[PDB]
RNA sequence: AAACUCCAGUUGACACAAAAUAGACUACGAAAGUGGCUUUAACAUAUCUGAACACACAAUAGCUAAGACCCAAACUGGGAUUAGAUACCCCACUAUGCUUAGCCCUAAACCUCAACAGUUAAAUCAACAAAACUGCUCGCCAGAACACUACGAGCCACAGCUUAAAACUCAAAG
């Protein structure tokens, strides 16, 4: 997980946020605030370490990371979560949509698509 | 050829769209004056939209915000607070006739 | 029933027929049986209202239209 | 239990006209359809059963208003017959 | 995020009333919470009758406080509230601020439905 | 203002379950309902127990 | 003024006295109209019981128990019984929708007691118990 | 047409005229209609702004002397 | 503009040297939510 | 009639049950379902189709262990009715409806109307119902009854569930 001091992705960019008062860097950091901004991160983190061209949405390779980031998320929740049968029921279609996403990419690129497996830490199992 | 033809438009004599009383309006469960305006006087009711008057959103958060009123401790539930019945009167029901 | 008193003086006038009353059945295809043997269809009908009271096509075209007699109908 | 008394479904008497007062509180709790839930909580009904109640009566208002709104669109139509004999 | 707490508080006097005002406060900051501002609703009788902590009471202190607070905070000021024995009742919930208000273009008309049934002479 | 009736009823085109189901197709008729009786009950039962009252004081 | 229907609550500072008694001192007539009993029970403002009739103390007896008749003969002799106590005006709260609702006051005005507020009082469940069964009649 | 523009904005602001319609003139002109043939000839002469054109018709009316009663 | 606007409000926010100061300022002032609307759409301010 | 009479009415204290009005709304979820309040997490897929048996769910009812008592209530007992009443009516009280941990995997699970994309053209069209069709794919179906059956097989199910025939009979069934 990102440290809770890191700032959101919306204001990490804008241009004198980095000398602010102390309050304010909490105010805007993901220490107060919900789960989804840390996904946003982790998502923003997995585009620039994993793939080229982070600008590109709709690529399979970017829809391989927003789908595991989702996976992760999913199975956080069933961790506690443990009775949630619709979350149960995400997540293992989830599994089943990222799974169809690797074989199309290891059809069309088989580099990216190794490139993708060991930057995220999936691994493609032939199903039987 | 004839200028005289009609030509392709919309509508310019159209009247503009009809916007409830509380239309643009915040409405905040702390307000018990306005929330009370939409109870019955007698039994503590929430009136329909067809007494209020309120368009489906408006309605939806008058409800929520009377619920949460009421269960806060903001606003009475079995009837409507005596010092709110000098309020305008925004329902369209009458009772004594 | 606006303009059955002038559309009857019109056919006075010009010497044809009129018929602006309740239009019972079979009048067209059945008009031996009631006028008499020998009766002589018209030959042409002209509709000043197409429309019954009830706001529905008259019995008189589709009558009209079994008979083979020409309609010219407002 | 927890309220203030004397102040929920209380109707004032005027004159001695306790007739009157007992049918503006009677009109007032029919209005608020609190006589009808008292009359159907005198036994439990099904969920199945109220649904089916409930799907009876909106279709039943509907149609109503439409009848009654058809009838206020053609009363005018009620005068006396303008051209008689034709 | 931005949370807002409203505060039922026993009609008490006015340096009771600091103290409680000035201890609720300690405790939100201490889990963590950045306490925007402080509000007096004022004080007035109860809408309904409410016994709480061992004491029937019928008129009270409204007041609100706005803060930022973690996610994980929540919880346990809702516990701090409830051992509590000066608050009446206790609160906290998304600030309304927060959410925004969508533009509302007007009540458009809602068309009756058609064909609904077959158009065979019945 | 007459409730909607758009998204209530199942047809081949509503994707949701249906909200009304009538028994009788939703078209007006040519006619209303005739007039009801009104189901008369006792009457003067108050002049009745206080002549009663006297008849059994007296 | 305009007559108000609405009760003169006691925050309220309202001017309206009966024989030099506020609203909130008027003795209350508590009326259960039940589906098959009509119960009377006159109490001041105090909590004090003053006087109790019903169908069954007035010698009704299982269906001849719970009419109209029942109910305003319980009337009079409540109202006969408060009197003697002292009683005049009464607050009249009603609680049930059986028989004898109206004729427990029509009784208790024939028996001397004047009317001055009508109040319902019946229990009305927000989703509570769940009442028996419906019967197959 | 063009001119229900301007018959829409002369029915909402200035209100309806007092002369009431003659529908059995076929040359009956309405203080509407006078208002739309005046817009249309300053148009025709060529001003750009549309809003000091509604102005410089209702101008050239109240030079004319037809009553100009605005409902606000 | 928000991280803008945001760093003005800092200033005004309750801290642990000026809770006291804050909260007899909360005691002697009163707030209220209350606000009555018509048919007509106007909001009503109750003028105590 | 039976029952209560440790009863009944006002007032006060007073849930591990269920959520009047809003709702004339038609929203969410794959379905089952979901309508008191607050907070947290959260509502798959950048073509579509694609599994009764693979996986994950699946109302009510039922089972195994530990808890709670307001009410309702299979079974049972009493009262009444009846020729009989093992029912319909009245009273009382259990399992059960609740929570926690596992199970069974059923419904007239139906809106008996498959998923995706498209149309209003003439013969639109057996009848009724909720009008008639086009392109593509999967599942199913083909006289009644035997038969939500026998046997085989699988299952935490052992009076069970899923799949599921045959001999004999009829000229009907619908
Ligand atoms: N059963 C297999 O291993 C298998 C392999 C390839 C394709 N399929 C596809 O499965 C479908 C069903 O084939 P069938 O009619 O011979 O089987 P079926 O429906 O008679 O089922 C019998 C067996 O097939 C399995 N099966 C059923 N549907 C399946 C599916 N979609 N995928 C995988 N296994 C399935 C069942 O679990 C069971 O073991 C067909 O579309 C077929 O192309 C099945
Ligand atoms: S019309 Fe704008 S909120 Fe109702
Ligand atoms: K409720
Ligand atoms: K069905
Ligand atoms: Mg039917
Ligand atoms: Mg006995
Ligand atoms: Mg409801
Ligand atoms: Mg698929
Ligand atoms: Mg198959
Ligand atoms: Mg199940
Ligand atoms: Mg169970
Ligand atoms: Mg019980
Ligand atoms: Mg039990
Ligand atoms: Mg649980
Ligand atoms: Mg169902
Ligand atoms: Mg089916
Ligand atoms: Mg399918
Ligand atoms: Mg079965
Ligand atoms: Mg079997
Ligand atoms: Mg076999
Ligand atoms: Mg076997």
């Amino acid at each position: 997980d990102p440290p809770p001091s890191t700032l959101l992705k919306d204001y990490q960019n804008v241009p004198g946020i980095e000398k602010v008062d102390d309050v304010v860097k909490r105010l805007l950091s993901l220490e107060m605030a919900n789960k989804k901004e840390m996904l946003k991160i982790k998502q923003e983190q997995f585009m620039k370490k994993i793939v080229a061209n982070p600008e590109d949405t709709r690529s399979l390779e970017a829809r391989i990371i927003a789908l595991s980031v989702k996976i992760r998320s999913y199975e956080e929740h069933l961790e506690k979560h443990r009775k949630d049968k619709a979350h149960k029921r995400y997540l293992l279609m989830s599994i089943d949509q990222r799974k169809k996403m690797l074989k199309n990419l290891r059809n069309t690129n088989y580099d990216v698509f190794e490139k993708i497996c060991w930057g995220l830490g999936i691994e493609y199992t032939f199903p039987p | 050829s004839n200028e005289d033809l009609p030509i392709s438009m919309e509508n310019p004599y159209k009247e503009p769209l009809k916007k409830c009383i509380l239309c643009g309006k915040h409405v905040d469960y702390k307000n018990v004056q306005l929330l009370s305006q939409f109870v019955s006087p007698f039994t503590g009711c929430i009136y329909g939209r067809h007494i209020t008057g309120l368009c489906g959103k408006k309605q939806k958060e008058i409800t929520k915000a009377i619920k949460r009123a009421q269960i806060m401790g903001f606003m009475p539930v079995t009837y409507k607070d005596p010092a709110y019945l000098k309020d305008p009167k925004v329902c369209n029901i009458r009772y004594r006739e | 029933r606006q303009f059955s008193y002038l559309i009857e003086n019109m056919a006075r006038d010009c010497g044809e027929y009129a018929h602006t009353r309740y239009f019972r059945g079979g009048m067209l295809t059945n008009a031996r049986l009631l006028f008499g043997p020998t009766v002589r269809l018209p030959d042409l009908i002209i509709f000043l209202h197409t429309l019954n009271n009830i706001f529905e096509p008259h019995v008189a075209v589709r009558d009209a239209a079994k008979m083979n007699i020409p309609t010219v109908g407002i | 239990a927890k309220h203030l008394k004397f102040i929920a479904r209380t109707v004032m008497v005027q004159e001695g006209n306790v007739e009157s007062a007992y049918r503006t509180l009677n009109r007032i709790l029919t209005m608020d359809g609190l006589i009808e839930d008292i009359k159907h909580r005198r036994y439990y009904e099904k969920p199945c059963r109220r649904r089916q109640r409930e799907s009876y009566e909106r279709c039943r208002r509907i149609y109503n208003m439409e009848m009654a709104r058809k009838i206020n669109f053609l009363m005018r139509k009620n005068r006396a017959d303008p051209w008689q004999g034709c | 995020p931005r949370y807002e707490l409203a505060l039922i508080l026993k009609a008490m006097q006015r340096p009771e009333t600091a103290a409680t005002l000035k201890r609720t406060i300690e405790a939100l900051m201490d889990r963590g919470a950045i306490v925007r501002d402080l509000e007096n609703l004022g004080e007035r009788a109860l809408p309904y009758r409410i016994s709480a902590h061992s004491q029937q009471h019928n008129r009270g202190g409204y007041f609100l406080v706005d803060f930022y607070a973690p996610t994980a905070a929540v919880e346990s000021m809702v516990e701090h509230l409830s051992r509590d024995i000066d608050v009446i009742r206790g609160n906290i919930v998304k600030h309304p601020l927060t959410q925004e208000l969508k533009e509302c273009e007007g009540i458009v008309p809602v068309p009756l439905a058609e064909k609904l049934y077959s158009t065979k002479k019945r | 203002a007459t409730p909607s009736l758009r998204g209530r009823l199942a047809r081949f085109g509503n994707p949701r379950k249906p909200v009304l189901k009538p028994n009788k197709p939703l078209i007006l008729a040519n006619r209303v309902g005739e007039r009801r009786r009104e189901k008369g009950e006792a009457t003067c039962i108050t002049e009745m127990s206080v002549m009663m009252a006297c008849w059994k004081q007296n | 003024t305009k007559f108000s229907i609405y009760p003169p609550i006691p925050g309220e500072e309202s001017s309206l006295r009966w024989a030099g008694k506020k609203f909130e001192e008027i003795p209350i007539a508590h009326i259960k109209a039940s589906h098959n009993n009509t119960q009377i029970q006159v109490v001041s403002a105090s909590n004090e019981p003053l006087a109790f009739a019903s169908c069954g103390t007035e010698g009704f007896r299982n269906a001849k128990k719970g009419t109209g008749i029942a109910a305003q003969t319980a009337g009079i002799a409540a109202a006969a019984r408060a009197k003697q106590k002292g009683v005049i005006h009464i607050r009249v709260v009603v609680k049930g929708l059986g028989p004898g609702r109206l004729s427990a006051m029509h009784g208790l005005i024939m028996g001397g007691l004047e009317v001055i507020s009508i109040t319902d009082n019946t229990p009305i469940p927000h989703x509570g118990c769940r009442p028996r069964k419906a019967r197959k009649l | 047409y063009h001119e229900d523009r301007i018959r829409a904005k002369f029915y909402s602001v200035y209100g309806s005229g007092q002369r009431a319609f003659d529908l059995f003139n076929p040359n009956f002109k309405s203080t509407c209609q006078r208002f739309v043939e005046k817009y249309t000839e300053l148009q025709k002469l060529g001003e750009t702004d549309e809003e000091k054109l509604f102005v410089e018709t209702g101008k050239a009316l109240l030079a004319e002397g037809v009553i100009l009663r605005r409902v606000g | 503009r928000e991280v803008l606007q945001l760093q003005e409000e800092v200033k005004n926010f309750i801290t642990r040297e000026n809770l006291e100061a804050r909260v007899e300022a909360a005691l002697d002032s009163r707030k209220n939510y209350n606000w009555a609307i018509t048919r007509e759409g106007l909001v009503v301010r109750p003028q105590r």
